[PDB]
């Protein structure tokens, strides 16, 4: 009767991954790689390098998600290995901080860049920027309540807008060549910070795994949607960087706070405003991809008993997990209050790579423990071990960049232990809690007409 | 857990609850259109910044 149906066709699966990888990153992040590389040559090499590293990681998730078909993605793969508590400590940080801060930050990037050509020389007014961020998050949690076919048609449209924008950037680059290595920071301690500052622009490649369970044919399409996307991203990134270097000198990219907009100003003149608006529409796609995917993580977390049971309920006539979406929207808007925001994410530099390393370590241990479990994909064990070894080094680099802030993040991870013991180990025994939990649950079921899924 | 599928739907069709859900859906979109009217007000009623 009631379940999350298999709506996601291969091209929409490619949309969910390319839309959330391409991000804001490539339109503003090049500056960060020149800062630590010094040289357009070394820069354009580390862009390719963390590309092939990201392909190698994604090929491990292309394995994992065919071995374990659960839509918990990065969380489910921990639960199936390290058991109850390690998986919860992830979900707590994702729920409290990482997903709602990420969703808000990229919505605020949507708001500022979409408005930017009304205010070319100055800040976009902050009391306007926070509304135009909130209107976006509210709209996309409405759309993703109404239909998964609407949700994925939205991300097809904006994934297209993003690649069209990068094709336009690349094309103008080649046109500038048609119109007719340097001083390198060759220290390994510089190169490693170049690479680590570039990996951010590929961050997103795991996001398809949190919707594995809604793919039309996961055992074929989940590994194919990775291999149809990350090589495409890697090519488009090295070509987009190439395009900037045809037009912006090293000094100008080291000192411009919105790299794509300067390239827009040089080539399009009166029409320069097109590139800011494309960075905006580009970020709208990333809010949608994140809200979609994020709603499935909390859904799964509640189905596995880690999280309050309301978030498992579905709306029977629309087949969307309405209480999980509503929770995710509210938790995003509660970040709108904060006077500063990037800092709260920077506290968890290490966390994304740590969870990935723990998932692929999990895949090693899972091969030793249960060889009989079905595996449509079986990658040469060199790649997992290479990728793990590399991440254990980047986790250390993430601390070495700022040994204070990764400590603050690690302090907040321990906030999960109070909540796990109160929410899972205590069995909610006091009747004045237990009856109130039930009363609130049955109220929400009545209030938005939602029911438990059927196994 | 909470209510069964049938157990919920036999109650959730009551006229008071049906009108409640319609009212909340209307109120939400009215509040979002009001927030858009607010955002557009602030974008107009602000200093269009100095030309280079
Ligand atoms: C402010 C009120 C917050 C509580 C909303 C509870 C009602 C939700 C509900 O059942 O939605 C539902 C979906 O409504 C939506 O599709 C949009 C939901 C917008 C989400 C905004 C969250 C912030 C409301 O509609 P419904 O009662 O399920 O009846 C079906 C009506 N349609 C969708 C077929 C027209
Ligand atoms: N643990 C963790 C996990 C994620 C989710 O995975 C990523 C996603 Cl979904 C997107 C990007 C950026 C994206 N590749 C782009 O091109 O802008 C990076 C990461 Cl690590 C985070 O996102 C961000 C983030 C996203 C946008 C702006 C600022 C910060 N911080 C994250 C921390
Ligand atoms: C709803 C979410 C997703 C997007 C919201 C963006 C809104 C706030 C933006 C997009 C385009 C904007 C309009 C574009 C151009 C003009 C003309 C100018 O002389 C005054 C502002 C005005 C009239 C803007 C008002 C605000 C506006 C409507
Ligand atoms: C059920 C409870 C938690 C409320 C859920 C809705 C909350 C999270 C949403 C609905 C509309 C939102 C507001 C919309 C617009 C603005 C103006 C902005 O310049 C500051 C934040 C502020 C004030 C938002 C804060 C969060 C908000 C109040």
């Amino acid at each position: 009767g009631v379940t999350l149906q298999r709506n996601i066709t291969l091209l929409n699966g490619v949309a969910i991954i390319v839309g959330t990888i391409i991000g804001s990153g490539i339109f503003v992040t090049p500056t960060g790689v020149l800062k630590e590389a010094g040289s357009p040559g070394l820069a354009l090499v580390v862009w390719a390098a963390c590309g092939v590293f990201s392909i190698v990681g994604a090929l491990c998730y292309a394995e994992l998600g065919t071995t374990i078909s659960k839509s918990g993605g990065d969380y489910a793969y921990m639960l199936e290995v390290y058991g109850s508590l390690p998986a919860f400590l992830k979900l707590w940080i994702e729920l409290l901080i990482i997903r709602p801060s990420s969703q808000y930050i990229v919505a605020l990037v949507f708001a500022t860049y979409l408005l930017k050509p009304l205010f070319p020389t100055c800040p976009v007014p902050e009391e306007a920027a926070k509304l135009v961020a909130c209107l976006c998050v509210l709209l996309l949690t409405a759309v993703n309540c109404y239909s998964v076919k609407a949700a994925t048609r939205v991300q097809d449209a904006f994934a297209a807008a993003k690649l069209l924008a990068l094709a336009l950037i690349i094309l103008l680059g080649f046109v500038q060549i048609g119109k007719g290595f340097e001083g390198t920071k060759l220290d390994v301690g510089n190169i490693v910070l170049a690479l680590y500052s570039g990996l951010f622009a590929y961050g997103g490649w795991n996001y398809l795994n949190f919707v594995t369970e809604e793919m039309i044919n996961p055992y074929r399409n989940l590994p194919l949607a990775i291999i149809i996307s990350l090589p495409i991203v890697t090519l488009v990134y090295v070509l987009t960087n190439l395009a900037y270097f045809t037009t912006l000198s090293t000094e100008q990219m080291l000192s411009s706070e919105a790299v794509a907009v300067d390239f827009g100003n040089y080539h399009l003149g009166v029409m320069s405003w097109i590139i800011p608006v494309f960075v905006g529409l580009s970020c709208f796609g990333s809010v949608n991809g994140s809200l979609f995917t994020s709603s499935r993580l909390f859904f799964v977390g509640s189905r596995e008993g880690h999280l309050p049971s309301i978030l498992s309920m579905i709306h029977p006539q629309l087949l969307t997990p309405v209480p999980s979406l509503v929770f995710t929207c509210v938790m995003t808007l509660l970040y709108a209050f904060s006077k500063d925001i990037f800092s709260v994410i920077n506290f968890f530099s290490f966390f994304n790579w740590l969870c990935v390393a723990l998932a692929i370590i999990g895949m090693i241990w899972l091969r030793h423990r249960k060889p009989e479990l079905e595996r449509p994909i079986k990658v040469n064990l060199a790649l997992p071990v290479f990728f793990i070894l590399a991440c254990l080094f980047l986790i250390a680099v993430s601390f070495w960049k700022t040994p204070v802030e990764c400590g603050i993040g690690f302090t907040i991870i321990l906030s999960g232990l109070p909540v796990y013991f109160f929410g899972v180990w205590w069995k909610n025994k006091p009747k004045w809690l237990l009856q109130g939990i039930f009363s609130t649950t049955v109220l929400c079921q009545k209030l938005m007409q939602v029911v438990p899924q059927e196994t | 857990t909470g209510l069964s599928k049938e157990e919920l739907l036999k109650v959730a069709g009551s006229p008071g609850w049906v009108r409640t859900r319609w009212a909340l859906l209307l109120l939400f979109w009215l509040g979002w259109l009001g927030m858009l009217a607010g955002a557009v007000v602030i974008i107009v009623r602000a200093p269009r910044c100095r030309e280079l």
